[PDB]
């Protein structure tokens, strides 16, 4: 659903800017898996699982 | 008892649930831990009570899978599974401000945050302009307090971003630039001066605003184009700017003022004037009512 894409999009990129505002860059495993979800092809159990499965 | 506790000896790393000694790998790692737990963290109800205890909940919750000490304030003294017991009542910073809250000052500050967010009803039941004004100064006030050993700014955000949102209004902080965050926080600390931080809070809270930031953004994420180091602002009513046109797109224009850019609404340009306007031509442009 729209509506849900909408505030997915929204949290992956206030995870992305709240970092940034940090000056820090995420690993390009999180931004891959972020966006996973973001875009969503996972749900949050599958994101949750591939973020603890990373190997960075 | 020591603020060095806090690192492991001969080095300038946290002491972490990892065991990384490593500086970049133990960053690269709490990151991604963090990234992990405030998506989760997105999922959980709202509180009936904004409070100190709230802040500390939202800190133990991003940092619990990479410190023993999340969600615990940093001049409360802290004891390792190692034995060891830290804290740093006071945090020196390097070259700037009046800098940050110490020892006991950091306890009454968060005593009165929790006393004034109680009394006003967690700023609700107010319009979006007097939601900002309280909210602006509870969230200076934090930020001298800087009650945290590390992770200051993310919970803080969050904080004010989730209380806003139980207020209905909303705070989009992921549309301010991390030079314009500086620009704001120093005129409140260094000059006494409110109008920087007034302003950051109405383009991030009114939605005319929010929908042309994001549109800006959008675009430099597609151009490619990293503007984390420069002042992104919406005009201001009534100010006048003057600068290089720097395009324009389905919602807003952008303006380039001595490094800045400035957004504004496309219908406030005369479309005498945007028919034949060409990126790089000089306009002067006074932002309405
Ligand atoms: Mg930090």
């Amino acid at each position: 659903t729209l509506e849900e894409l909408k505030k997915r999009r929204e949290a992956v990129d206030a995870v992305i800017s709240t970092h940034a505002l940090e000056g820090i860059a995420l690993h390009p495993k999180t931004l891959k898996i972020l966006e996973g979800y973001a875009r969503g092809n996972t749900s949050l159990e599958e994101f949750n699982t591939l973020m603890d499965n990373a190997k960075l | 008892i020591s603020p060095h506790h806090y690192v492991y000896p001969n080095t300038t790393t946290l002491k972490n649930k990892y065991g990384i000694k490593n500086l970049n790998a133990f960053l690269e790692k709490c990151s991604h831990d963090t990234a992990k737990a405030m998506i989760n963290l997105r999922e959980e109800s709202l509180p009936e009570y904004f409070d100190t205890a709230y802040l500390c909940h939202i800190h133990q919750q991003l940092f619990k899978n990479t410190f023993e000490w999340a969600g615990y304030l940093r001049h409360i003294p802290f004891t390792f599974a190692d034995g060891t017991t830290a804290a740093m009542p006071e945090m020196k910073r390097t070259g700037w401000k009046n800098a940050f809250a110490i020892g006991d000052e950091i306890q009454e500050g968060l005593q009165r945050l929790d006393q004034t967010l109680a009394e006003k009803n967690n700023l609700q039941g107010l319009t979006r302009e007097e939601f900002n004004s309280e909210a602006i100064e509870l969230f200076n006030s934090l930020n001298q307090l800087h009650p945290f050993r590390e992770g200051n700014g993310r919970t803080q955000r969050l904080f004010f971003e989730n209380l806003a949102k139980a207020a209905g209004h909303q705070l989009n902080f992921s549309l301010i630039t991390k030079e314009r965050m500086m620009v704001a926080s120093v005129a409140v600390a260094e000059n006494g001066d409110l109008e920087p931080m007034q302003h950051l809070f109405e383009d991030i809270s009114n939605p005319e605003k929010i929908r042309l930031l994001k549109e800006f953004m959008h675009t430099m994420k597609n151009t490619g184009r990293n503007v984390n180091d420069r002042p992104v602002m919406v005009a201001k009513e009534g100010e006048t700017y003057t600068g290089t046109y720097r395009g324009a797109g389905l919602e807003g224009f952008a303006l380039n003022v001595k490094g800045a850019y400035i957004i504004g609404n496309i219908d406030h340009l005369p479309p005498e004037q945007l028919k034949i306007l060409k990126p790089g031509d000089k306009i002067t442009f006074t932002a309405p009512k």
